[PDB]
């Protein structure tokens, strides 16, 4: 009968991620500070 | 000078904080190995390797298997040459995590070893799936390997390789950016390119402080030169820069696997010639020539032709070699090992000049050492 | 000889001495030295013991594979010695305790118990019997430890006539309750080291002429239990019990010069000079006057 | 030789042939070398042993039932190539790379026969002859085997 | 044919021509210079050549043998010299391997090559732990491998597999101590060596 | 085919079994000696022969490559029935 | 002028052609106290002078570099100062000198 | 997988990745644990002519080493100098 | 081919220095850390429950070691000592004679369980399948002698495990 | 008969390390028996000492007595830096070994060996 | 510099061996007898070099060989007699030497199995 022994499918495996990925969140350092010194001020008052 | 006194002894003298000198005391793991390999058939040998660099075993069986395959002047088909390239990069993503996450559980950072070590786990299932064994193989053998894949491997490989460099990313975000991870390894052990190669260094090692090495890309073996794949290089040559060089190395791994999936060969697993690999037990079982050789393989074992060669890998912790010296029986005259740990840690005096108690952990982590190896 | 008991090797760990010994007791101060003796030169030991089976641990790397067999037993249980013994060439009886309990008096470990085992191992067949006595025992001592050691002596020898009986002076060692004791707080003593009495034992055992003969096991020094008492606080680097206890420890060491001794079993006995630092320094935080 | 069969057919199978206690055969293990002939007719002085048939079937033997009783005989096992003539006390009883050798002399005799003896884990195996040419070239007798 | 392992004929002209290359320009040291037929390039060197010629490969422009892969050493008693002192060089640059050998025996020391290589100062540890090989002026010869007061140097063939003593921790002194060795099961010696040559090409004349 | 000795002590199949005197038997004291039970000298016996009808059979122990290498057994003499050295069973040649 | 070379501890050169024609006129200075007829004199003035050739044949340095093919240049100097080290050593050692002793007969035959 | 929809909305803004698409847990995509059995290839030695094996012996091309000196011009090096690597171009710089 | 992991310059503009700022005053880093470890919190913990659950093994799993019998209930086993030259841990001890019967059997055949690496070399090497390492791992003991086996155990063990141990070998053979 | 020396060009020379060694050992086994907390004497420490150089009193070439000499420099300093524990320092006393038999007839007795 | 040495050459003192395995033993060198069971001769171009056999007796628990002779496995080999008499000499092991045995040329002759007068035909073939 036919060879059969394991292999990959007929037209491969679908891709495969390896690269880093690190996403972009937050806000900037300008309205970290302003929402910092925003509550600070209203503590204050 | 206030002096202090697998497992390691480490004999250092401290003025205050600093570490003035460090003389690391081994021998602690020495189990004559090479010699008992003497008394040993080239085949019972073989396991042996499984046991030297116990975290990376079917690279270092590999190694061997290629010194053999050297001096017997065969060489193995083409299948078992994808399979070693396909578990010699699941044994690089085994080593690799085992030294990143010990590394950093070593300081304080226990959290990623947990996360994973599950993934190691599913790993030692493809090592139990092919050879029975979930670490030591035994698999890689002169000739090739000792079993071809079970059906529905690769598609479980394929399943496991889809998902990791998430796993990578998730230690980065613990570990990458980290503030106090960086304090604990930006800046420490610096080593310079000139010094790295005269103290012996391979690797990362070699690869942290620029030095453009890496044997799969320079003197490649099996079929690395049929894969793609970049060498992570690291510009300060310190702890920091490596700890880079060996995740970038994991996802370098993860492309490899990808190409070794879909480039799989069909045919034979071991080279057909059965003065050298067993013949299949149903031939074994039905032709005299093949029960002969059987016979002869599992009690004298090959013949191999008289000689000696020196014969190295890029093993997941640098370069591992074997001087393997044949006198032309079938066991060999003498077996050297070339442990890339036994050089790395004879610089760990080098390395920790000026430097703090608390980076001597650090510095012995980056260096990746396995006493296994070390001691042999 | 049966051939598995003829001696081969050179008296190693994996040798094989050709012993087959029951030592009941094993599990105390000197039954922890006896067995080692044994195991040493590749004796087979059978451990009868009574306690918990985690404190007969420490003599499990005393022999080789196989070589030391534990098994359960009861003093008053006849049936469980007979299963000990009926395998063994030798057996040797260190049992006792220096007080006395709700549920065993001197009379039971000293008389009741040794009489039981010697009787037993003579129905057995067992060829050589070892028995430890003392040497204050005394049927008219003050101490009700050392009458029965006398009782239980004299049954002994009627029962077993061949056995040996071997009586020790006070024995000092790392476990002893004699040098330890006075740390821990008229008459001369003559104190023997453990491991001369170990020795004896062992040379007992092999020596032929020893059947049916009675030994007292003593030091080479005679000290007045004052100068001894000074010394030893002197060695823990010091400033200078029960009422049966005090009784033994105040009686004075006889000397019999009609019994063999060690020397007769080609011991050496040990100064306590030599050896007190060894057992006393972990007391720690001009040697005694002898009697000529 | 090659490392393989091509051989597709079934095989010959030969019955066995007893000729004495010391001798055991197995013949279709045999390969017709026709050395244990020659040696019992040139060395031992004894014309019993032959072959009987043609081509394919010839089979070595004494055709009739015989004992190929000699004080030489013990020797035909060495000569065999094959596992065809086997020593019967020694069956089954040790294979070759596990015993250690120990050359010696024979004393059944005057003679002073050089020997090995086969020993395995502290007891004896088997004797063999050990070539001396001026001696016993390198044939021992029955009673020295 | 595909299980025959493939010869590379350009490299082996390379190594060759290299080889007498250095031949040439240490011919005080070099006795012997081979190339395998799997292509490994052998300088056979007297041992007062193992400076100069460790060095020469290290610095000389055309060699720049930058990293010392390996320094071991062999025991063949059969040889007057017993003990053949092995160095395995890697040269980035030129992307090779070179092997140099030289010999000593038991009383006479081989210069330390921790002045050209760093690496091997742990090495040559090893080989005097294991050998018994002393190197001269090396910065701390001492025992690496084998435990401290431990006699006798296991890796020469006349050394026992097991030993001479083994270990025990031992009740009466309350310490591990050392004895003779006895073993349960004897290790069982194998005599695999068939009695038929296998490899013609390297009959020995007789 | 089990049977005890004199002191009660199990025989084994391969006939070992601590004589009157040997100590060794100790060790069995409060445990127990491991024997199988299934003797398989007894069991190849209760076989049935098999009647075939040429010169020369085959066996491979049966399963094919599952069984032991395939051996040829003459069965040219009626004193006696061709026996497989691997696996123990018997042929004879019918009539 | 390149921000870094890459190796550490191997600083950027600022002058590497003046840098190299110093070094190897030195070493072709400590060349000519060698016998004339020893092949490290030979061999090391041929190779010294066809990189000597280049560096003063070639004013861009990164079109230098691909004609020395020894790397980066300052690895070209390093390997300059390696050489010109060697060259001193071997005055002392004189290795173009007769082979000092020959080794026992069979000393390198393998297998026994 | 059996996590409620609020969990998964939880757990995927703490981490910031789409974790329920590469879930560290197996479910049904794993291969069956019984499979048809395999009729493997054999190798290039098996065949009935053509096939001596002398001709295909490794082993016995080996030979001892060629003595290019013994004790009984342009300068080389020992192989042409290494070519100098090329950046990548799948990502040059994490 | 090579990459650089660690080869960057930071921007200097006052946007991305105020940035950088940001997060060495506000800790916003570590924060993102923080994050990680919670979004684990909530996932599904990989434990089983072991012994109730089971570590999945594949038929070729190399465990504790059994001697085999033909369905008849003759031993497999020859006395060929093809495992015992084999044994890389010399492990195995053998001894031999003809049975009564006159079959070629063992009188001895012990396995130092703790000298076996369990490589499964042994059954590899054995021509008809009579040792085999078998499925079973759950055989610790309180003594080291319980792990010195001989015949009889090697035999039970055979007759206790051949269901198990005949279905592997059914599954894995034809990779044989 | 000429060979490459160790340290001592001849018998003289190699005799004057011995004594400096000797007085090293001599000098250190005070410390030893405080630092380890031996049990044995001071005395008996010196009298080992002088034991394991006496039996190496019939050497003649400076070339073994400089081995020798070598391998005591390494005991000593694993000695003096503490390297080794206790049981090292015990382990030139052979305390656990039974007296083997000499006499020809207590050797018969007990088995086969000369 | 070269010095001047004399005396025989001895390592018996640095080579670690306790003194009962140097001063008791008895070395053998010899050329192995070919293994009368075969015709290859391949295991008969080497000397030898082998101790005096020593005690094994009966482990108890398993009946395994158990030995106290730490030599007992010990087998060097050596390219001449004269290599292994050297060997043993430095290592100060008594030693005995067996001169090699070596099968002397035979006259073969088929024609002789016909002979027409001599007893050397043969009656068979
Ligand atoms: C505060 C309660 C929040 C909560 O637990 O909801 C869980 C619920 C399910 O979370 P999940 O991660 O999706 O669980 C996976 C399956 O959905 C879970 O689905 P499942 O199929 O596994 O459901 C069956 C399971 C589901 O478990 C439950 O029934 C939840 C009971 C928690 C009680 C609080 O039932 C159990 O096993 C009961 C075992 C009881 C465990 C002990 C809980 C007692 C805690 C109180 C201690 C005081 C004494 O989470 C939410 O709905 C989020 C909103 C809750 C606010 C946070
Ligand atoms: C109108 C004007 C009003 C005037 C007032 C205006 C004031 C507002 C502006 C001030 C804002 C300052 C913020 C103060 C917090 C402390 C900041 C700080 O100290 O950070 C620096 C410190 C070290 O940072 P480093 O990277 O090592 O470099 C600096 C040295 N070269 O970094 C660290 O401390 C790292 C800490 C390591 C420990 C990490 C473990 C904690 C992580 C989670 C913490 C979550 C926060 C807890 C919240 C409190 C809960 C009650
Ligand atoms: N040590 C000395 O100074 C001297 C001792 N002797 C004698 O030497 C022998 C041993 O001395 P030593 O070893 O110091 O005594 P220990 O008390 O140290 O050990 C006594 C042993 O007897 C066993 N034992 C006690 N009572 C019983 C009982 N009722 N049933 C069963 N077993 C029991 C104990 O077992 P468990 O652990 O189960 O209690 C223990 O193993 C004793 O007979 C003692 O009288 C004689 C002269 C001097
Ligand atoms: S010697 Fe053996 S193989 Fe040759 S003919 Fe006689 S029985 Fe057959
Ligand atoms: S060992 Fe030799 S004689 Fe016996 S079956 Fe195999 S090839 Fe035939
Ligand atoms: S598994 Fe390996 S080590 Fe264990 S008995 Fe089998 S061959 Fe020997
Ligand atoms: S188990 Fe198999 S390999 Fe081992 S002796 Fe028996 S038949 Fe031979
Ligand atoms: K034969
Ligand atoms: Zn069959």
């Amino acid at each position: 009968s036919k060879v059969k022994q394991d292999m990959p499918p007929v037209g491969g495996y679908g891709p495969i991620d390896y690269k880093r990925n690190l996403p972009r969140r937050g806000l900037s350092g300008y309205s970290m500070f302003a929402v910092g010194i925003g509550a600070l001020l209203f503590g204050y008052w | 000078n206030l002096t202090l006194n697998g497992v390691l002894r480490l004999v250092m003298e401290l003025s205050g904080e600093m570490v003035r000198k460090c003389d690391p005391h081994i021998g602690l793991l020495h189990r004559g190995t090479e010699k008992l390999i003497e008394y040993k058939t080239y085949l019972q040998a073989l396991p042996y390797f499984d046991r030297l660099d116990y975290v990376s075993m079917m690279c270092n069986e590999q190694a061997y298997s290629l010194a053999v395959e050297k001096l017997l002047n065969i060489r193995p088909p083409p299948r078992a040459q994808w399979i070693r390239v396909l578990f010699g990069e699941i044994t690089r993503l085994l080593n690799h995590i085992m030294a990143v996450t010990t590394h950093a559980l070593d300081i304080g950072a226990m959290t990623p070893f947990f996360w994973m070590f599950e993934e190691r786990e599913k790993m030692f299932e493809f090592y139990e799936r092919v050879s029975g064994a979930r670490m030591h193989a035994a698999y890689v053998r002169p000739g090739g390997v000792h079993q071809d894949l079970p059906l529905g491997l690769m598609d479980d490989i394929y399943e496991f390789s889809k998902n990791f460099s998430l796993r990578i990313d998730e230690l980065e975000e613990m570990l990458t950016n980290n503030r106090i991870w960086r304090n604990r390894t930006v800046d420490i052990g610096i080593v310079t390119a000139e010094d790295a190669l005269n103290y012996g260094f391979s690797g990362v090692m070699l690869r942290g402080s620029g030095i453009q090495w890496d044997l799969r890309k320079t003197q490649p073996y099996d079929v690395y030169d049929q894969v793609e794949f970049d060498v992570p290089i690291g510009s300060r040559g310190d702890c920091y820069d490596r700890y880079l060089c060996r995740v970038e190395e994991m996802r370098q791994s993860i492309r490899i696997i990808s190409q070794c999936l879909n480039k799989m060969p069909p045919g034979e697993i071991k080279v057909d010639d059965a003065k050298v690999s067993p013949p299949k037990r149903a031939e074994m079982k039905t032709s005299m020539e093949s029960l002969i050789h059987h016979f002869k393989l599992y009690t004298e074992g090959y013949q191999v032709p008289p000689g000696a060669t020196y014969t190295a890998i890029e093993a997941p912790k640098g370069e591992f070699g074997v001087y393997l010296v044949s006198d032309g029986s079938s066991r060999p005259y003498r077996c050297k090992i070339k442990a890339p740990g036994f050089a790395h840690l004879a610089g760990l005096d080098k390395m920790s000049k000026g430097h703090m108690l608390a980076d001597v952990v650090a510095i012995i982590g980056t260096q990746d050492i396995v006493f296994g190896e070390v001691d042999r | 000889l049966h051939h598995a008991v003829i001696p081969h090797g050179k008296g190693g760990r994996s040798s094989v001495s050709g012993i087959v010994a029951t030592v009941f007791g094993a599990t105390g101060f000197l039954g922890r030295y006896v067995v080692n003796h044994l195991g040493r030169m590749g004796s087979q030991v059978i451990v009868p013991h009574r306690c918990e089976p985690y404190d007969t641990m420490h003599l499990r790397p005393m022999g080789d594979l196989g070589q030391i067999i534990f098994m359960d037993w009861n003093g008053r249980d006849k049936d469980s010695i007979r299963r000990a013994v009926e395998h063994s060439s030798v057996v040797i009886n260190l049992v006792g305790r220096e007080w006395e309990t709700q549920n065993f008096d001197f009379e039971d470990v000293f008389v009741k118990i040794p009489q039981a085992i010697a009787q037993v191992s003579k129905e057995a067949g067992v060829e050589k019997f070892i028995h430890i006595s003392h040497l204050n025992a005394d049927i008219k001592s003050s101490s009700k430890y050392l009458r029965s050691k006398a009782v239980g002596e004299k049954e002994v020898r009627e029962t077993f006539p061949e056995a040996t009986i071997i009586k020790p002076a006070e024995i000092f060692g790392r476990e002893d309750r004699f040098l330890n004791y006075f740390a821990n707080i008229k008459t001369v003593k003559q104190p023997v080291y453990i491991v001369d009495v170990t020795k004896g034992i062992i040379n007992a055992i092999k020596d032929p002429d020893a059947r049916g003969k009675t030994f007292a096991f003593v030091g080479p020094s005679r000290y007045l239990l004052f100068d001894l008492v000074q010394y030893v606080f002197a060695v823990a680097h010091r400033p200078f019990t029960t009422r049966d206890k005090v009784e033994r420890i105040h009686t004075t060491d006889k000397i019999l010069p009609h019994l063999p001794g060690l020397e007769d079993l080609g011991v050496e006995a040990t100064p306590l000079e030599l050896k007190a630092i060894e057992v006393l320094r972990r007391h720690r935080t001009q040697p005694a006057k002898t009697i000529p | 030789g090659s490392d393989r069969s091509r051989f597709l057919e079934g095989k010959r199978a030969v019955e066995d042939k007893n000729i004495g206690p010391l001798v055991k055969t197995i013949m279709t293990r045999c390969i017709q070398c026709t050395r244990c002939i020659r040696f019992a007719s040139e060395i031992a002085g004894v014309d019993d042993l032959g072959t009987t048939g043609r081509g394919n079937d010839m089979q070595v033997g004494t055709y009739i039932e015989k004992m190929f009783m000699s004080e030489l005989s013990g020797n035909i096992i060495d000569i065999c190539p094959v596992g065809a003539l086997t020593s019967k006390p020694y069956a089954f009883t040790a294979r070759p790379w596990e015993t250690r050798k120990t050359e010696s002399i024979d004393v059944m005799d005057a003679v002073g026969s050089n020997i090995v003896v086969s020993t395995r884990t502290g007891e004896v195996m088997r004797i063999l002859p050990r070539m001396h040419e001026d001696i016993n070239e390198e044939w021992i007798s029955d009673k020295t085997r | 044919r595909p299980t025959v392992r493939p010869r590379n004929d350009v490299a082996h002209k390379q190594l060759s021509a290299f080889g007498e290359y250095v031949a040439e320009i240490l011919p005080k040291y070099v006795q012997q210079v081979q190339v395998s037929c799997f292509n490994e390039l052998e300088i056979c060197i007297h041992p007062d050549g193992v400076i100069p010629v460790l060095t020469f490969l290290r610095d000389h422009s055309n060699a720049q043998f930058k990293s010392l892969a390996d320094l071991t050493a062999v025991d063949i008693p059969t040889r007057q010299n017993r003990f053949e002192i092995v160095y395995n060089l890697l040269s980035l640059r030129f992307n090779s391997r070179i092997r140099v050998k030289t010999y000593t025996d038991e009383l006479t020391p081989i210069e330390s090559s921790v002045p050209v290589y760093k690496a091997a100062n742990w090495y040559e540890r090893e080989i005097w732990d294991m050998f018994g090989v002393f190197f001269a002026n090396h910065p701390d010869l001492r025992r690496i491998l084998t435990d401290y007061g431990f006699e006798g140097h296991p890796f020469r063939k006349d050394f026992p597999l097991s030993g001479y003593v083994e270990l025990r921790y031992d009740d009466e002194v309350k310490r591990v101590v050392a004895e003779p060795v006895e073993l349960a099961q004897e290790f069982r010696k194998f005599d695999l060596n068939s009695p038929w040559e296998a490899f013609p090409a390297y009959r020995q004349p007789p | 085919g089990v049977r005890t000795s004199p002191t009660g002590e199990k025989v084994t199949h391969t006939g070992q079994v601590y004589d009157d005197g040997d100590y060794r038997k100790v060790r069995f004291v409060g445990r127990q000696k491991e024997v199988n039970e299934n003797f398989a000298i007894d069991l190849i016996a209760e076989q049935p022969v098999s009647q075939v009808g040429s010169r020369v059979i085959s066996c491979d122990g049966g399963g094919g490559a599952l069984g032991h290498p395939r051996v040829y057994i003459n069965l040219d003499k009626e004193t006696k029935t061709g026996t497989c050295g691997y696996c123990g069973l018997q042929f004879r040649q019918q009539h | 002028l390149k921000k870094t070379t890459g190796l550490v501890g191997l600083a950027v050169c600022e002058t590497p052609h003046e840098r190299l024609k110093i070094l190897y006129t030195k070493i072709l200075d400590v060349l000519g106290h060698i016998p004339k007829n020893a092949a490290y004199r030979k061999y090391t003035e041929q190779i010294t002078n066809e990189k000597l050739s280049m560096v003063k044949a070639e004013p861009d340095v990164k079109k230098l570099e691909e004609r020395l093919q020894g790397g980066q240049i300052e690895e070209v100097i390093l390997q300059a100062e390696n050489e010109l080290s060697l060259a001193r050593k071997m005055i002392q050692w004189k290795p173009w000198e007769p082979l000092v002793e020959e080794p026992p007969a069979s000393q390198w035959k393998w297998p026994i | 997988a059996s996590a409620t929809r609020f969990i998964q909305w939880l757990r995927n803004w703490a981490s910031g990745r789409d974790l329920q698409a590469k879930l560290q847990l197996r479910y049904q995509e794993i291969s069956k644990r019984t499979q048809p059995p395999p009729k493997l290839p054999v190798g290039p030695s098996h065949k009935l002519s053509n096939n001596y094996y002398c001709t295909r012996d490794g082993r016995r091309e080996a030979m001892p080493p060629s003595i290019v000196m013994s004790s009984q011009k342009k300068a080389v090096s020992p192989a042409p100098p290494i070519k100098r690597w090329e950046l990548s171009q799948d990502e040059p710089y994490l | 081919t090579y990459k650089y992991v660690n080869l960057r310059e930071p921007s200097m503009d006052m946007k991305s220095v105020t940035d950088r700022a940001a997060q060495t005053l506000l800790w916003t880093e570590l924060i993102r850390g923080l994050g990680m470890t919670l979004s684990y919190l909530f996932r599904e913990p990989a434990t089983i429950n072991y012994p109730f659950e089971k570590g999945p093994l594949s038929p070729r799993f190399r465990g504790e070691h059994a001697l085999r019998r033909y369905p008849s209930g003759e031993e497999r086993c020859i006395a060929c000592k093809l495992c015992e030259a084999v044994c890389p841990a010399q492990a195995i001890t053998i001894e031999a004679e003809p049975r009564a019967d006159g079959s070629r059997r063992t009188t001895r055949y012990d396995i130092d369980m703790t000298k076996c690496i369990y490589c499964g070399f042994c059954q590899e090497a054995c021509p008809v399948d009579a040792i085999v390492e078998g499925p079973n791992f759950e055989f610790s003991t309180e003594t080291h002698e319980e792990l010195l086996y001989n015949k009889e155990k090697l035999l039970n063990n055979g007759d206790k495990w051949e269901a198990e141990i005949a279905a592997n070998i059914q599954a894995d053979y034809l990779y044989r | 008969t000429s060979v490459k020396p160790i340290f001592s060009r001849d018998m003289n020379e190699a005799k004057r390390r011995v004594r400096e060694l000797y007085r090293a050992w001599y000098r250190e086994v005070p410390n030893t028996v405080h630092l380890f907390q031996l049990d044995i004497s001071v005395k008996q420490g010196r009298d080992k000492v002088r034991e394991m150089f006496k039996k190496n009193a019939h050497i003649t070439d400076p070339r073994v007595v400089d081995l020798l000499v070598i391998k005591g420099k390494m005991e000593l300093e694993e000695t003096i830096k503490v390297w080794k524990q206790r049981t090292h320092v015990m382990r030139f006393f052979h305390e656990t070994e039974a007296p083997r038999p000499k006499d020809f007839l207590s050797k018969f007795y007990v088995g086969h060996d000369p | 510099q070269l010095i001047t040495v004399d005396e025989k050459l001895d390592i018996t003192t640095i080579t670690g061996v306790p003194e009962e395995h140097i001063k008791t033993r008895k070395a053998r060198i010899f050329v192995p007898a070919r293994n009368n069971m075969q015709s290859g001769v391949n295991n008969t171009k080497k000397w030898k070099m082998e101790f005096d056999t020593r005690e094994r007796w009966e482990n108890p628990l398993m009946g395994w060989a158990s030995t106290a002779d730490p030599l007992s496995n010990l087998v060097l080999t050596f390219s001449t007699k004269e290599d292994a008499v050297a060997f043993a000499e430095k290592n100060g092991w008594s030693y005995d030497v067996e001169e090699r045995k070596v099968p002397k040329p035979k006259s073969k002759s088929y024609g002789a199995n016909f002979s027409w007068n001599k007893r050397t035909r043969v009656s068979t073939k």
